[PDB]
């Protein structure tokens, strides 16, 4: 970036436009910006391993009820979704889980994901589910 | 789609199949979201109540836009006549760790 | 106590479902007495598999012994659907 002058000379009229192109600052502007999610971790009412619950709240920042979206989730190396809570969020309306995430059984579902036919812009759309540990390991 | 076009006065209606498969070949599993619309000139009007959602086996899907919900994207079946439709199909693999958007249009 | 650890899961997941198998491996075997030759030469070989499979623990072997014992269980399940 340097300040330079110019010199035209002889007939004939033109036009000069200089443009620059940089990285601004954004002012850590929201980098979600139209999804707000809150993630919970809280241990489980005792009645000795350590099922825990997973709490998931989300709402669109726009003026419309945003349409259809996904909820992919990642297990915490060590935990797979209870199945039969699963069972209760896919009956459920506006939500789905498709039938070869079901039988995938404790043994491999790390990754889960989680359809949602919609997702309300007023307040937040949330649902939880129980999570059991089947594999120890310390960090 | 079944048909490289569409009869106006087909009742089943525009039949559409989503076939998705790996690079190296293999089949692919997963979700598709596959959305329609009508074209004129340049000009595109999506269909929102044609949305649909269906699973992804085997590495096919099947996916079929009803004659009513055409009609009712509009407000006389013989002025449609011209246009065009277009598909918007959206594969999303059951790991959550690829997606990939295709497109039908004409 | 408080739970397994790498190879201790997975392990013994396939140990037991190739067990539940070998439970009902009687019951495929004698369901072949009404079917062909070719169920009864095939379960007879896959039999051994699984179990020599399950006694040496060997998680490769169970595996591979599994879905060899399943493919002649749903094999034999059709063939008697022909016959009702």
């Amino acid at each position: 970036n340097e300040g330079f002058t110019v010199t035209a000379e002889g007939k004939g009229q033109g036009t000069l436009s200089v443009v620059t192109m940089y990285h601004a600052k954004a002012k850590d502007q929201l980098t979600c910006n139209k999804f707000d999610l809150k993630v919970t971790i809280k241990p489980a009412p005792e009645t000795a391993k350590n099922t825990m619950i997973l709490e998931i709240c989300t709402r669109y920042r726009g003026d419309q009820d945003a349409t259809m979206s996904i909820l992919d989730i990642s297990m915490m190396t060590g935990f797979a979704p209870d199945t039969d809570d699963l069972k209760q969020l896919a009956n459920g309306v506006d939500r789905y889980i498709s039938k070869y995430e079901l039988d995938k059984a404790f043994s491999d579902r790390n990754t889960l994901i989680i359809y949602l036919d919609k997702v309300s812009h007023s307040e937040d759309d949330c649902l939880a589910f129980k999570v059991h540990q089947y594999f120890n390991v310390e960090l | 789609p079944t048909e490289k076009f569409y009869y106006i006065y087909n009742e089943k209606g525009l039949e559409v199949t989503i076939t998705a498969r790996f690079l190296y070949g293999k089949k692919v599993e997963g979700t598709a979201f596959v959305i329609f619309g009508i074209q004129d000139g340049e000009q595109r009007i999506s269909l929102p109540e044609s949305l649909k959602r269906i699973p992804i086996e085997d590495g096919s899907g099947e996916v079929v836009l009803s004659r009513k919900v055409l009609l009712d994207g509009v407000q006389r079946a013989e002025d449609l006549v011209g246009k065009s439709l277009y598909v918007s199909a959206t594969v999303i693999l059951h790991s959550g760790s690829d997606m990939v958007q295709a497109e039908r249009s004409g | 106590t408080s739970l397994p650890t790498s190879n201790e899961y997975q392990n013994e997941k396939l140990a037991n479902e190739l067990k539940s198998l070998l439970d009902e491996l009687n019951v495929n075997e004698l369901a072949t007495g009404s079917l062909n030759t070719y169920y009864k030469r095939t379960i007879k070989i896959s039999g051994q598999k699984a179990m020599y499979a399950l006694k040496s623990k060997d998680f490769k072997k169970m595996s591979e012994a599994k879905y060899q014992l399943q493919k002649i269980y749903n094999e034999i399940d059709e063939a008697l659907k022909s016959k009702y």
